[PDB]
RNA sequence: CGCGACCUCAGAUCAGACGUGGCGACCCGCUGAAUUUAAGCAUAUUAGUCAGCGGAGGAGAAGAAACUAACCAGGAUUCCCUCAGUAACGGCGAGUGAACAGGGAAGAGCCCAGCGCCGAAUCCCCGCCCCGCGGCGGGGCGCGGGACAUGUGGCGUACGG
RNA sequence: CAUCUAAGGCUAAAUACCGGCACGAGACCGAUAGUCAACAAGUACCGUAAGGGAAAGUUGAAAAGAACUUUGAAGAGAGAG
RNA sequence: CGCCGCAGGUGCAGAUCUUGGUGGUAGUAGCAAAUAUUCAAACGAGAACUUUGAAGGCCGAAGUGGAGAAGGGUUCCAUGU
RNA sequence: CGACUCUUAGCGGUGGAUCACUCGGCUCGUGCGUCGAUGAAGAACGCAGCUAGCUGCGAGAAUUAAUGUGAAUUGCAGGACACAUUGAUCAUCGACACUUCGAACGCACUUGCGGCCCCGGGUUCCUCCCGGGGCUACGCCUGUCUGAGCGUCGCU
């Protein structure tokens, strides 16, 4: 789960976590929140681990 | 007395200019006077407040000789915190009391590379207008 | 009864917020800003309201042009020139 | 003519403003048409204009225009006024042939209503309190 | 560590987009660890990161501008960015050529009855 | 702001006040009247050389 | 309503982050004089002009 | 209403005079910018006579001002050729040529 | 029954430019009341004013006489004093109401069309090179395009040429 | 008889300036006054809208802004400083 | 602040006066439309009103039920005061 | 004697007059007298380590660079910052940058829907998908290209 700019659709938020994270998606479901910034969900693909790169991120 | 029509002296300009002023001509309105030694040494009557030069309070309920440091320049409050000039408030904890710049002379500068520069060039003044006077 | 009943059945917007000048006056039958007059290219402004035209008039708001147009004039409008580098 | 253009002919108070019909508008034709192809043409300066032959209910007018902005004209001498910027729409302030005609300017006894310059500065200025210091 | 926009400006635009990424990376983990509660030492950097990032994105910016300006150096036409912009009324005035320029009837009187200086004595 | 701030006074009153003040400058009594203490000094029409 | 366009949800936004008391540090600052958020709005007594 | 005996009064005061008042407070600000305009135009024209050119002699047209002579605008082009000085040179001279005057004396 | 010339029109996301909107205290062009006064009121007054529409600049407009005058004549425009609450207008009621001369501030004059003469002498645009940059010009070079005799430029403008 | 030469064009100075940029001053006002606004004022608030539109300055030289003990659940007190 | 002059936005009980504050009324009118509450316990300083359980009732499916549209805009949900 | 009520005084409340002060006005004068398709005025939305308003700013977002200055900013924290192998702050500001509406410009106001031309990935060229970049308003001037006319003509 991230927030990302309102201005990026999930074609460009599955690209973008895809590259900088070096990790592959499976698909992305987005809302806006009431504050006014999107959140992404991004739900990886079955070989890779959700748990396995929040530690990498560091927001285990 | 003012003979120059761009320079006010209106009251109210005055003190609006003042306690808005900018920092860095808050830092001269902070000068202080140099002592005895230190002006005859040098050129120079005043000097603007540094960090780390030793100071006497010369009025208020702080007067006396020693010597202390100055510990913090607040110019957002327009004083100076000198080491020794402290008051013990309510827990028991020492805070500085601040004192206008005016009210203290300097014994000793904190001299670096521009300190050097702007006491040269106050001193080379002088001495013009010493000799234009002669 | 023309009072307190009849307050009741108002729950339809005559006006929204306007896309220029931002003030909630754009008739939505009508498709014009009964503020600054906005299907129209010339804003809407009139002499016997002085305290309208004083709200919206120039300096109201950010400047953000004019504000540094009005520090180039006291150069000249200099431009292509630095401060000779030391 | 000019119609007052109220509504169902309806002016209201002071019989004597309660013309409609034949009342006369203070410009020529003529000043309509360079107004109205200035107007148009916004990136020209209107010169002049003459006439070519009217109707009974049209007139027809060319009206001579000049860009501006053109190196034939920016690049010569007694044209380079027209490219001033006070010269703009010249149309619409009544300072061209046609447009200053309506304006009652000239020298002599016959025009003394703008003797200021213009009818509204002679207004001004016959109408305006001289209130010196010392009185 | 600090770097400086007079430091910058000999590197090539290879390595200054690759420091300008780092860079980018180092904000990213840091706008991290602000959400992850972190540390005070660490929100401090925020700025610093992001005044850094604002000094190599200017100093390329600026590289490119001076390059392109150089290159349409004696062009007859330059793109809308690199011609002056003082003001729109300013810009459609004549220039000093077709403003001091006279016709050969003005010169011709100028050349044969000149303003001459002179005095009258009492 | 049109309040007639200003007045004018004839020329001829206006030299005849300055010759009454002249007069009056030149007697001990009023300008002592006027508590300027001149004890000291002599001869009350007071006049140095150029030098000064 | 449920049924929102984007740019009244946005504008709905602004308005419910600024609905918020000022920071408590703000009273140390020297020279405050202020005290409380006094453009505070409750969504029952007083309504947005939207 | 008339109270006894005075002037029938008619004042001008119908016309709401109080927007269009001139007053005088830049009268003396008037004169000085007058006056130095005056001087940094004498010294521009630094041999030149600081006043304009020479005027000719006029006679007022009047049977009231018949008798007082005064200045014209400039000498007529009758005056200009029996003192043999061309008129295109005459205004570098200093000397106001005014084409449309005519001498019937 | 085609191919050319011109004329009059049309298209283009053609090459290069220009206008749009704002402020609007002052300025220019229009449009334009009624309250009010007249002890009523309709002409009149308010007032060519408020409101309305358009267009500018650092000022604007005006401006070098199809003028004033009737003198022994003056001499573009604009502003000040005066003329002058005057001549005049006005249910000749209420009310309105300039100009000339005179003294000052400032002071500045000119350009076309036409009539003619000169081998279109004229102008724009695109490339070459070099002298340059610094709001972009100079020089020459093009058996390079176009405008233009349905009139470009030089001389010349009522003071004569 | 006098006077000018219309139906084309340009032209600075003297002149105006309650908007704008930056200044200087005052026999002005002094927080119900002076701008509506000395202050997060065209703000809060009101009206569908056009639009209407406030109130509100002052601890102290320096926060030295009352440690600590005590009653009360606390507000709030009593001592102390 | 006195005295000699100068200049006024210069003197209040009234204007159903403007603004602000304060009284008597007055601990008064009132907190009476839609049948109804009671017992024990828990938390708690404190319980007619909270919560749990037991009972007696009401809405009685054209509801005092379950969901939406306009409208509102975070009132939704937890935790704490 | 109490209670109550009235008068006066002391003290204490309620209230914010008075007085003193004034980074505000009002008035006068002076010098300049400068906006915009190279995108104005105005609006919206965002931007701070802790930030709601005001203020400043624009995805380089309470600011970058440059130049003067010369040790701070400050409510707390933080790490800076040798001040010469170049400098905190402030000021100036000429380099750079400057989101979305708005004259507002591809069409429309629904972040709705397009078209053309390049680039990168999926293609593994063929062109379908995704991303990036540049164009696509109206009026009008000069020129250019392409044109229309049983408009007036010339040659067959
Ligand atoms: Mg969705
Ligand atoms: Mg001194
Ligand atoms: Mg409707
Ligand atoms: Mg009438
Ligand atoms: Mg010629
Ligand atoms: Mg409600
Ligand atoms: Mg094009
Ligand atoms: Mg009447
Ligand atoms: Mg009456
Ligand atoms: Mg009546
Ligand atoms: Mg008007
Ligand atoms: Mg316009
Ligand atoms: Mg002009
Ligand atoms: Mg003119
Ligand atoms: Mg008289
Ligand atoms: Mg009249
Ligand atoms: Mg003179
Ligand atoms: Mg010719
Ligand atoms: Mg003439
Ligand atoms: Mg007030
Ligand atoms: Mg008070
Ligand atoms: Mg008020
Ligand atoms: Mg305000
Ligand atoms: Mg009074
Ligand atoms: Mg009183
Ligand atoms: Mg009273
Ligand atoms: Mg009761
Ligand atoms: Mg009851
Ligand atoms: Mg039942
Ligand atoms: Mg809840
Ligand atoms: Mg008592
Ligand atoms: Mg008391
Ligand atoms: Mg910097
Ligand atoms: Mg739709
Ligand atoms: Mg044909
Ligand atoms: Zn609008």
């Amino acid at each position: 789960v991230f927030i990302v700019d309102v201005k990026a659709n999930k074609h460009q938020i599955k690209q973008a976590v895809k590259k900088l994270y070096d990790i592959d998606v499976a698909k992305v479901n987005t809302l806006i929140r009431p504050d006014g910034e999107k959140k992404a969900y991004v739900r990886l693909a079955p070989d890779y681990d959700a748990l396995d790169v929040a530690n990498k991120i560091g927001i285990i | 007395m003012k003979f120059n029509p761009f320079v006010t002296s209106d009251r109210s300009k005055n003190r609006k200019r003042h306690f808005n002023a900018p920092s860095h001509i808050r830092r001269k309105i902070m000068s202080s006077p140099l002592s005895k030694e230190l002006r005859q040494k040098y050129n120079v009557r005043s000097m603007p407040i540094r960090k780390d030069d030793e100071v006497q309070v010369v009025r208020g309920h702080y007067k006396g000789q020693q010597i202390g440091k100055v510990v913090q320049v607040y110019r957002k409050k327009y004083v100076i915190y000198i080491e020794r000039v402290q008051r013990e408030k309510a827990n028991g904890t020492t805070v500085h009391v601040g004192i206008h710049p005016s009210k203290v002379v300097i014994t000793r500068l904190k001299l670096d590379k521009d300190r050097k520069k702007i006491l040269e060039r106050k001193a080379k003044s002088r001495q013009v207008g010493k000799e234009k006077g002669k | 009864t023309k009072g307190t009943s009849s307050f009741g059945k108002r729950r339809n917007k005559t006006h929204t917020l306007c896309r220029r000048c931002g003030s909630k006056a754009y008739h939505l039958q009508k498709s014009t800003c009964g503020k600054c007059g906005y299907p129209a290219k010339r804003k809407r402004k009139y002499n016997w309201s002085a305290k309208a035209k004083r709200r919206n008039t120039t300096g109201t708001g950010r400047m953000r042009h004019l504000k540094i147009v009005y520090r180039r004039f006291r150069h000249g409008f200099r431009e292509g020139t630095t401060p000779k580098p030391k | 003519g000019r119609k007052r253009p109220v509504p169902k002919g309806a002016t209201y108070g002071k019989p004597v403003h309660h013309g409609v019909n034949q009342l006369k508008f203070a410009r020529s034709l003529q000043s309509v048409a360079e107004e109205r192809a200035g107007r148009h043409c916004g990136a020209l300066r209107v010169l002049n204009s003459y006439w070519v032959g009217e109707d009974s209910t049209y007139k027809f007018f060319e009206v001579i225009l000049i860009d501006p902005f053109h190196k034939a004209i920016r690049r010569n001498p007694d044209t380079q006024w027209i490219t001033k910027p006070v010269h703009k729409h010249r149309e619409m302030r009544g300072l061209t042939s046609a447009g200053r005609k309506s304006r009652g300017l000239g020298k002599g006894h016959k025009f003394h209503h703008t003797i200021g310059g213009s009818r509204r500065a002679a207004w001004r200025r016959r109408n305006t309190l001289q209130l010196h210091r010392y009185r | 560590a600090k770097i400086k926009a007079r430091d910058l400006r000999g590197k090539k635009k290879e390595e200054l987009l690759k420091q300008l990424d780092d860079l980018k990376v180092e904000l990213s983990q840091l706008r991290v660890a602000k959400v992850t509660g972190g540390a005070a030492s660490k929100l401090s950097k925020i700025r610093v990161v992001r005044k850094s990032i604002a000094r190599v994105l200017t100093v390329i910016n600026q590289t490119q501008k001076e390059n392109l300006r150089k290159f349409y150096k004696g062009k007859k036409y330059k793109p809308l960015d690199l011609r002056p912009k003082k003001t729109r009324a300013m810009r459609r005035r004549l220039n000093k050529h077709e403003e001091n320029l006279k016709t050969k009837k003005q010169q011709r009187k100028e050349r044969l009855y000149p303003l001459r200086k002179y005095a009258v004595k009492a | 702001t049109w309040r007639r701030w200003h007045r004018r006074v004839n020329t001829t009153q206006k030299r005849y006040a300055i010759c009454s003040a002249l007069a009056a400058s030149a007697l001990p009594a009023l300008v002592m009247s006027k508590g300027h203490r001149i004890e000291e000094v002599p001869e009350l029409p007071l006049v140095v050389e150029d030098k000064v | 309503s449920s049924h929102k366009t984007f740019r009244i949800k946005r504008f709905l936004a602004k308005k419910q982050k600024q609905n918020r008391p000022i920071p408590q540090w703000i009273r140390m600052k020297t020279g405050n004089k202020i005290r409380y958020n006094s453009k505070r709005r409750h969504w029952r007594r007083t309504k947005l002009g939207l | 209403a008339p109270s006894r005996n005075g002037m029938v009064l008619k004042p001008h005061f119908h016309k709401d005079w109080q927007r269009r008042v001139a007053t005088w407070f830049n009268q003396p600000a008037r004169k000085i910018r007058r006056r130095k305009a005056r001087q940094a135009k004498a010294r521009r024209i630094a041999p030149r006579p600081a006043s304009g050119p020479i005027r000719p002699i006029v006679r007022c047209p009047t049977v009231r001002y018949h008798t007082k002579v005064r200045a014209g605008r400039g000498f007529s082009l009758e005056e200009l050729r029996v003192a043999g000085i061309h008129k295109k040179v005459a205004r570098t001279i200093g000397i106001s040529v005014d084409p449309r005057r005519r001498n019937k004396s």
